[PDB]
C-alpha cells in the first residue's frame, strides 16, 4: 500500500495544511472527532494512504507540524479541527526565526530538527510500504524556508529512493510583504534545486487575479487561497486513493514530466471555475474543462506560458467520461499551439483518468504543466537579489548567525545556472 | 579523495563517518572543504601515504572482477617551485596541480550478477558514467562548432 | 483433451481478460457463481468445456487463467466485483508501487520478486492440464509492466516449457494518440522477447477500432470497454474451433503452420467482418460475399496501416454459423479476381479457411448485433513494416538527446542497451522488405 507522510513548516504552510485537511477528510468522509460517518464503501478503502487507526474505530491524520512561535499551533488547536490531529505531533519552540534565513536554518532550527526527524522516523516506520513525503512552506518567510530546507536536506539524507514533493509559495513580483523576501528566495531554491523530486510553484499574486476575474469574489481572503491550493493538492494524488480506467502514481508523474534531473519545477491548474450564479450558463463537458485548463488567465504560477514551450505537460481527469474524447482534446490541443510545444519530444501530454469525482462536481480536472517560461519567475529574484547584495543591504543580520558572502555568490550562481539551462531549449529552430 | 555515490570520502584521513561538503570559490572554482591536504619531503612518505589510500578504498567482488571498484578515485599534487636568487628573484614564482583520476567500469547489471546493495553501487555508477558521456559530448560539439 | 492457458498481465491485460472472461462464461452457461444449472436440464453433455474452466466435485467451473500486476488496483476491482466467486483467490498482486511507466524498473528491481510466485501457479495449472496445447499472453507495450514482466516471464517460460506454442496479443502505440511521453521507449526495448521467444504476435491499435467504432457502430463517444469487448470477439473466433463442432476445424498448430513462412515473419494482422449496429442490421443480407469482401476493405483493418502498399503473403479465414463451403469457394475466386490485392508470386494458395456452426453470441448491453454469420481473419501482409517505421522515428528524436534516459539507467538497466534493440529493430524490418521482393 502507498502510504504518503505529510509535513506543515511555517504560518503559511501550516494554515494551507489545515484547510487541506478539512478538504481531505470530507473526501473520504471524516468527522471532525474521528469518526466515520459516510454513505460510500469506497470511502474506507483506501483510507491508510493517509489516516492511521486508532482503538475506537477512530482514524489520525498522518501530518506533523512544525514552527518556532506558539501562536499558530493555538490557533490550529483552537479550530473546527484542531482535536483531530495527533498532540505529539505539535512539534515547535518560542523565540522564532524573526523573517531570518539563518536563524532558521543554522541557529535555532537545529536544536528542533532532532526532535522533529525522531518524530518523523516513528511515523515513517509503521508505514506498511511508504510511497513519499510532501511539505508546505513559503519561500519568502523565515521559519518555513529555513526549517523546510533543512528537514528536506535530513530526509533525503535518511530515505534516498522515496518520492520528495514540496507545495511552495515563492515571492511575488509586485505584491510584497517582506523587505528580505530575495535573500530567503534565493537561499532557499539553491537548495531546493538540489535535494527535492518535485516541486509546484504557487503565487498570491496569481490566486488573487484567480479569484477577482474568475470566481469574482469581492473580499478574498486567505482562506480562499488555501482553498484553491488544497483543491490542486487533493487532485494530484487522486489515483493512489480511488480505482480508474488509466491509474497515475506519483512516481509515474514523476517519470513522465521531468526530463532531465534539474527541472523539476511546475505550474500547477485546476478546471472548471464558474464563479457561481454563472453556473447555469455554462455546459460542463470535456472539451469545456480542456478549454479552461490550458487558459494563461487559469494558472497559478504568475507566469505567462506563452512566452516560452511547454516541455511536457500531465492532465488528470476525475469523473466519468469517454477515453476518446479525452485523447482527441488533447491531441487537438497539441496540435493548434503547434508552436508552444517543444518539437524533439513527439509527444507531451501525459493523461490519468479516475472514476469518482469530488464531491459536489460532475467532473473536474487537475494539470501540471512544465515549461521554460518559469525562468521568469528566477530571474525576479535574481535582479532583486543583486540590486541588495551589491552594497550588502541587510546582510550583517545574517552574518552575525554564521554565514559568509561565499555562500550568498555560490546561491546566486547555481539559480543562474538553473536560469540558462531553462533558457537554451526555450527558443525556437533547436530541432534535431 | 574518491566519490561513492555522490558523497566525497577522505582517504588519507582516518575513520571518519562523516562526509565533506563541496563549496566553490568565486574566482577559483569548485573544490571540497576540509580534505586533508599533506605535505611530503621522502619518496617513503607519498609510498605509504600512497599505499594507506588504497588500502582504505572501497571494492567488492562481481563476476566480472574478483577486485572491482565501487567509487571513483582522484589523487591530486601540488607543487611549488620557488627560486630564490637574493639579489633579482622571488619565490613561489609557479604552483601547479597534477590531476590523476580512476573512473568506475560501466556495469551490464545481469552479466555482472548485481543484486542487492551492489545492483544500487552500479546502478549509481552508471548514471554517473552517463553524465560524463554528456558532458564530454557536448564540450566536444561545443569547441568544434565555434 | 484441447486446454489453453491464459496470462493477463499489467491494466490493459487484466482489463481484457474482464471482457473476454465475460463472453466465455456467456458463451457456455456458466453464472458467474461457477455454477452451471443447465447441467440439471440437460442431463449430459460436456458442455463445461475443458479448454477454459476446471471442473470440481461439487459442480464449480474455476477458470484457467493467471491475473498479474504490479499495483493493486485494477485486480481489487475484480476482487471484490460481480466475479468475486469466479476465480481462484490466487491472483498476484504486488503490494507495492507499480513500475511507473519504467521498463527497468519492470525487468530488473521490481519486476522480480514476484516472478516466483507467478512460475509456481503457471506450473500447477499445467501439471492439472492433460494435453496443454498453448499460452494466451495479453500486454500492452508502452506500460512499465506490460513491457518488462512481460519479458520477463515470456524468457523464463521459453526457457521451461520450451516447445508449447505461445501466442500473444498486445496494443501497438498509436501513431498520433497516445498517453505517455515514454511510450517509444518502452515499445522499442520490448522489441526482443516478441522477436525471440513468441511464436505468433497479434497487433493491435487504439485508433483503428476508435474509427470503426464511431462509422460502423455508430458510437460518437466510445470507451475502453466497447474495445474489450471488440478484442475478446476477435479472441474468442481464433479459438472457438477447439471447442464447438465444424465441419472443417483449424488447431493452434495449423495457425502456427499456415501463417508463418519465416520464424522471423510472425506478426499478421487481425479482422472482424461483420460489426455492425441493431439499428443498420437490418437493410442487409450480409451474405458470406458481403461479409468476406468487408475484411479487405482498409478501412475495416484493426491497425493504422494501409494493406494496398505491401504484398499479402498469407490469409486464414475462420467462419462462423451457417456457412456452406460453395459459397466461401465463390468468395476466394472473386478475391483472387481483383487486382488491388497483390499475393507474392511465391505462394500461389494463398487461402487457409475454417468453418464453425456454433454461431456467435451478444452480451447484454452489448453493441453488436445479432447475427447468423461471422468471419474472421488473420492476415500476414508487409504493410505492417509501415507501423514500426513510424515508432522508430520518434525514438529517434528522443535518443539524440538522451531525454528520460537516467530513469531508466538509475533502475540497473545500461545505455547501451538501448542502442542494440534500436539496430535490431531495424534488422526485422529489412527483413520484411526483400520476403516479399518479387523472385528473379
Ligand atoms: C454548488 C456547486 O457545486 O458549485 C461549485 C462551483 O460553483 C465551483 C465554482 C467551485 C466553488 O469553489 C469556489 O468558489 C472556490 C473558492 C475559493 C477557492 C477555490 C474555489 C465551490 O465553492 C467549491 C465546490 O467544490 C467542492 O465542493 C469540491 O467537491 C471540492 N471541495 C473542496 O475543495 C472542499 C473544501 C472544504 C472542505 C471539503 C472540500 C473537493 C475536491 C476534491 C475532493 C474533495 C472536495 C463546488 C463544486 C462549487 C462551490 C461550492 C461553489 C470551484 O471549486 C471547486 C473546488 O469545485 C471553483 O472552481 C470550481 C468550479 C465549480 O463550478
Ligand atoms: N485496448 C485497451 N488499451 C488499454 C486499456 N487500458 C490501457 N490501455 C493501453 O495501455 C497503455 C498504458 O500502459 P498500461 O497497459 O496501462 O501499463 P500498465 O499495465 O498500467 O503497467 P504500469 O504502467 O506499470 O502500471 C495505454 O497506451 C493504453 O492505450 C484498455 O482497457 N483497452
Ligand atoms: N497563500 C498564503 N500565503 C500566506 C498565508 N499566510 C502568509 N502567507 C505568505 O507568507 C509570507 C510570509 O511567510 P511566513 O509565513 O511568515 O514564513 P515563516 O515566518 O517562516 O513562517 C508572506 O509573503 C505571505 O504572503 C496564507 O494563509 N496563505
Ligand atoms: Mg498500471
Amino acid at each position: 500500500m502507498r502510504e504518503i507522510v505529510h509535513i506543515q513548516a511555517g504560518q503559511c504552510g501550516n494554515q494551507i495544511g489545515a484547510k487541506f485537511w478539512e478538504v481531505i477528510s470530507d473526501e473520504h468522509g471524516i468527522d471532525p472527532t474521528g469518526s466515520y460517518h459516510g454513505d460510500s464503501d469506497l470511502q474506507l478503502e483506501r483510507i491508510n494512504v493517509y489516516y492511521n487507526e486508532a482503538t475506537g474505530n477512530k482514524y489520525v491524520p498522518r501530518a506533523i507540524l512544525v514552527d518556532l512561535e506558539p501562536g499558530t499551533m493555538d490557533s490550529v488547536r483552537s479550530g473546527p479541527f484542531g482535536q483531530i490531529f495527533r498532540p505529539d505531533n505539535f512539534v515547535f519552540g518560542q523565540s522564532g526565526a524573526g523573517n531570518n534565513w539563518a536563524k532558521g536554518h543554522y541557529t535555532e532550527g537545529a536544536e528542533l530538527v532532532d526532535s522533529v526527524l525522531d518524530v518523523v522516523r516513528k511515523e515513517s516506520e509503521s508505514c506498511d510500504c511508504l510511497q513519499g513525503f510532501q511539505l508546505t512552506h513559503s519561500l519568502g518567510g523565515g521559519t518555513g524556508s529555513g526549517m523546510g530546507t533543512l528537514l528536506i536536506s535530513k530526509i533525503r539524507e535518511e530515505y534516498p529512493d522515496r518520492i520528495m514533493n514540496t507545495f511552495s509559495v515563492m515571492p511575488s513580483p509586485k505584491v510584497s510583504d517582506t523587505v528580505v523576501e530575495p535573500y530567503n528566495a534565493t537561499l532557499s531554491v539553491h537548495q531546493l534545486v538540489e535535494n527535492t523530486d518535485e516541486t509546484y510553484c504557487i503565487d498570491n499574486e496569481a490566486l488573487y487575479d484567480i479569484c477577482f476575474r474568475t470566481l469574482k469574489l469581492t473580499t478574498p481572503t486567505y482562506g480562499d487561497l488555501n482553498h484553491l491550493v488544497s483543491a490542486t493538492m487533493s487532485g494530484v494524488t487522486t489515483c493512489l486513493r480511488f480505482p480508474g480506467q488509466l491509474n497515475a502514481d506519483l512516481r509515474k508523474l514523476a517519470v513522465n514530466m521531468v526530463p532531465f534531473p534539474r527541472l523539476h519545477f511546475f505550474m500547477p491548474g485546476f478546471a472548471p471555475l464558474t464563479s457561481r450564479g454563472s453556473q447555469q450558463y455554462r455546459a460542463l463537458t470535456v472539451p469545456e474543462l480542456t478549454q479552461q485548463m490550458f487558459d494563461s488567465k487559469n494558472m497559478m504560477a504568475a507566469c505567462d506560458p506563452r512566452h516560452g514551450r511547454y516541455l511536457t505537460v500531465a492532465a488528470i481527469f476525475r469523473g466519468r467520461m469517454s477515453m476518446k474524447e479525452v485523447d482527441e482534446q488533447m491531441l487537438n490541443v497539441q496540435n493548434k499551439n503547434s508552436s508552444y510545444f517543444v518539437e524533439w519530444i513527439p509527444n507531451n501530454v501525459k493523461t490519468a483518468v479516475c472514476d469518482i469525482p469530488p464531491r459536489g462536481l460532475k467532473m473536474s480536472a487537475t494539470f501540471i504543466g512544465n515549461s521554460t517560461a518559469i525562468q521568469e519567475l528566477f530571474k525576479r529574484i535574481s535582479e532583486q537579489f543583486t540590486a541588495m547584495f551589491r552594497r550588502k543591504a541587510f546582510l550583517h543580520w545574517y552574518t552575525g548567525e554564521g554565514m559568509d558572502e561565499m555562500e550568498f555568490t555560490e546561491a546566486e550562481s547555481n539559480m543562474n545556472d538553473l536560469v540558462s539551462e531553462y533558457q537554451q531549449y526555450q527558443d525556437a529552430t533547436a530541432d534535431e | 579523495m574518491e566519490i561513492y555515490c555522490e558523497r566525497v570520502r577522505d582517504l588519507l584521513n582516518p575513520k571518519n563517518k562523516g562526509n565533506l561538503r563541496v563549496r566553490e570559490h568565486p574566482l577559483l572554482g569548485p573544490y571540497v572543504e576540509d580534505l586533508s591536504k599533506l605535505a611530503v619531503t621522502s619518496y617513503n612518505d607519498i609510498q605509504d601515504l600512497m599505499d594507506s589510500g588504497n588500502k582504505a578504498r572501497t571494492v567488492a567482488a562481481t563476476n566480472m572482477n574478483e577486485t572491482s571498484s565501487r567509487s571513483h578515485a582522484v589523487f591530486n599534487i601540488i607543487f611549488t617551485q620557488k627560486r630564490h636568487d637574493a639579489e633579482t628573484n622571488i619565490t613561489t614564482e609557479k604552483v601547479s596541480k597534477i590531476s590523476l583520476v580512476d573512473l568506475a567500469g560501466s556495469e551490464r547489471a545481469d552479466s555482472t550478477g548485481a543484486k542487492g546493495t551492489r545492483l544500487k553501487e552500479g546502478a549509481n555508477i552508471n548514471k554517473s558514467l552517463t553524465t560524463l558521456g554528456k558532458v564530454i559530448s557536448a564540450l566536444a560539439e561545443m569547441d568544434s562548432g565555434p | 483433451m484441447r486446454e489453453c492457458i491464459s496470462i493477463h498481465v499489467g491494466q490493459a491485460g487484466v482489463q481484457i481478460g474482464n471482457a473476454c472472461w465475460e463472453l466465455y462464461c456467456l458463451e457456455h452457461g456458466i453464472q458467474p457463481d461457477g455454477q452451471m444449472p443447465s447441467d440439471k436440464t440437460i442431463g449430459g453433455g460436456d458442455d463445461s468445456f475443458n479448454t477454459f474452466f476446471s471442473e470440481t466435485g461439487a459442480g464449480k467451473h474455476v477458470p484457467r487463467a493467471v491475473f498479474v500486476d504490479l499495483e493493486p488496483t485494477v485486480i481489487d476491482e475484480v476482487r471484490t466485483g460481480t466475479y468475486r466467486q469466479l476465480f481462484h483467490p490466487e491472483q498476484l498482486i504486488t503490494g507495492k508501487e507499480d513500475a511507473a511507466n519504467n521498463y527497468a524498473r519492470g525487468h530488473y528491481t521490481i519486476g522480480k520478486e514476484i516472478i516466483d510466485l507467478v512460475l509456481d501457479r503457471i506450473r500447477k495449472l499445467a501439471d492439472q492440464c492433460t494435453g496443454l496445447q498453448g499460452f494466451l499472453v495479453f500486454h500492452s507495450f508502452g506500460g512499465g509492466t506490460g513491457s518488462g514482466f512481460t519479458s520477463l516471464l515470456m524468457e523464463r517460460l521459453s526457457v521451461d516449457y520450451g516447445k508449447k506454442s505461445k501466442l500473444e496479443f498486445s496494443i501497438y502505440p498509436a501513431p498520433q494518440v497516445s498517453t505517455a511521453v515514454v511510450e517509444p521507449y518502452n515499445s522499442i526495448l520490448t522489441t526482443h522477447t516478441t522477436l525471440e521467444h513468441s511464436d505468433c504476435a497479434f497487433m493491435v491499435d487504439n485508433e483503428a477500432i476508435y474509427d470503426i467504432c464511431r462509422r460502423n457502430l455508430d458510437i460518437e463517444r466510445p470507451t475502453y470497454t466497447n474495445l474489450n469487448r471488440l478484442i475478446s470477439q476477435i479472441v474468442s473466433s481464433i479459438t472457438a474451433s477447439l471447442r464447438f463442432d465444424g465441419a472443417l476445424n483449424v488447431d493452434l498448430t495449423e495457425f502456427q503452420t499456415n501463417l508463418v513462412p519465416y520464424p522471423r515473419i510472425h506478426f499478421p494482422l487481425a479482422t472482424y467482418a461483420p460489426v455492425i449496429s441493431a439499428e443498420k442490421a437490418y437493410h442487409e443480407q450480409l451474405s458470406v460475399a458481403e461479409i468476406t469482401n468487408a475484411c479487405f476493405e482498409p478501412a475495416n483493418q484493426m491497425v493504422k496501416c494501409d494493406p494496398r502498399h505491401g504484398k499479402y503473403m498469407a490469409c486464414c479465414l475462420l467462419y462462423r454459423g451457417d456457412v456452406v463451403p460453395k459459397d466461401v469457394n465463390a468468395a476466394i475466386a472473386t478475391i483472387k479476381t481483383k487486382r488491388s490485392i497483390q499475393f507474392v508470386d511465391w505462394c500461389p494458395t494463398g487461402f487457409k479457411v475454417g468453418i464453425n456452426y456454433q454461431p456467435p453470441t451478444v452480451v447484454p448491453g452489448g453493441d453488436l448485433a445479432k447475427v447468423q454469420r461471422a468471419v474472421c481473419m488473420l492476415s500476414n501482409t508487409t504493410a505492417i513494416a509501415e507501423a514500426w517505421a513510424r515508432l522508430d522515428h520518434k525514438f529517434d528524436l528522443m535518443y539524440a538527446k538522451r531525454a528520460f534516459v537516467h530513469w531508466y539507467v538509475g533502475e540497473g538497466m545500461e545505455e547501451g542497451e538501448f542502442s542494440e534493440a534500436r539496430e535490431d529493430m531495424a534488422a526485422l524490418e529489412k527483413d520484411y522488405e526483400e520476403v516479399g521482393v518479387d523472385s528473379v
